[PDB]
């Protein structure tokens, strides 16, 4: 084999985005999360 | 008032009332006990803990003979089990003195009996006492109004 | 309330109160049973089933005496065939052990002599017993009140 197997550059781009839509689908989700719990508080504030 | 309230019961000692408001009973989040009552102690209670009180549905036999809540507050006098509170400025205030540990929940009552307010501390400016307590808005919102200084009851 | 307001008999015996209001019949669903008037036994029966009701239209001779429906809903005490009914928060209740099975439909009269509610059901509840029922309101909406428990009479 005249080229070394690396790990980037070493899984197709159908993977990749089906690995990177699975991840990020739970990243957004945490974010948007944080976002509903800062927009409650500020509208208890607001509306207090 | 004496009817409707009971005490909460901390190795035989009271510290708190419960308050039975238009079919839902409150009870302070601060003050542990028991309550007296037999049936209440079955009823699951749901907690709001920034604003430290826990609420819970009434059971079926008792909902309707309830304090009847009411939200238009014009500054002046109005009742309380220990007398008369004054209501001025927004905020609740009682004679320096009178008041203290093992007050906490107790209803504010109007002169129509119906409750304004729920008492849950309060704070000594050395001329009057200022009650930290939860006060309601016309648009139906419930502010924990606390004074600098409040210490909860 | 009367003159207006006919039982349906199930086997000689009386199990609900059909009611002429605004110049229309209605009846309730829950009840089986024969219309008292044979006039009005023509009249095909349109039924709302979520609503638990059947509306008819009543010949040319009787609509003129008919029952008046309101809107407007002061707060306080309205007339029935069992005395005084309350109405607070948005709820109607009665003293505890008046009413029962077979009363349904007979309307809520008011000071004026104009109904504002009709009876469906009941769920008693030691100090009242709160009345499961149909009401209008200010932009012509016909709104349920059922309190949880209710059982139709």
């Amino acid at each position: 084999h005249k080229v070394d197997q690396e790990f980037q550059a070493a899984v197709s781009k159908t993977s990749w985005n089906w690995l990177l839509a699975l991840f990020g689908g739970a990243s957004s989700l945490i974010v948007v999360g944080l976002i509903v719990l800062v927009c409650s508080s500020m509208l208890i504030n607001t509306r207090r | 008032e004496s009817d409707k309230t009971f005490p909460i019961m901390l190795n035989g000692q009271v510290n708190g009332y419960a308050c039975v408001v238009g079919g839902r009973l409150m009870k302070p989040l601060h003050v542990e006990g028991k309550i007296d009552n037999e049936q209440l102690a079955a009823v699951k209670l749901k907690k709001a803990s920034m604003y430290d009180l826990e609420y819970g549905d009434v059971p079926q036999n008792m909902k309707s003979d309830t304090l009847q809540y009411t939200s238009d507050k014009p500054p002046g006098f109005y009742n309380w089990h220990h007398g008369a509170v004054q209501y001025e400025n927004g905020r609740f205030t009682v004679p320096r003195g009178v008041g203290g540990k093992g007050d906490s929940g107790r209803p504010i009552l109007d002169n129509r009996g119906r409750v304004v307010a729920i008492v849950l501390g309060g704070a000594n400016e050395g001329t009057r006492t200022a009650l930290s307590v939860v006060t309601w808005n016309q648009k139906g919102v419930t502010i924990k109004d606390t004074p600098e200084g409040s210490e909860p009851w």
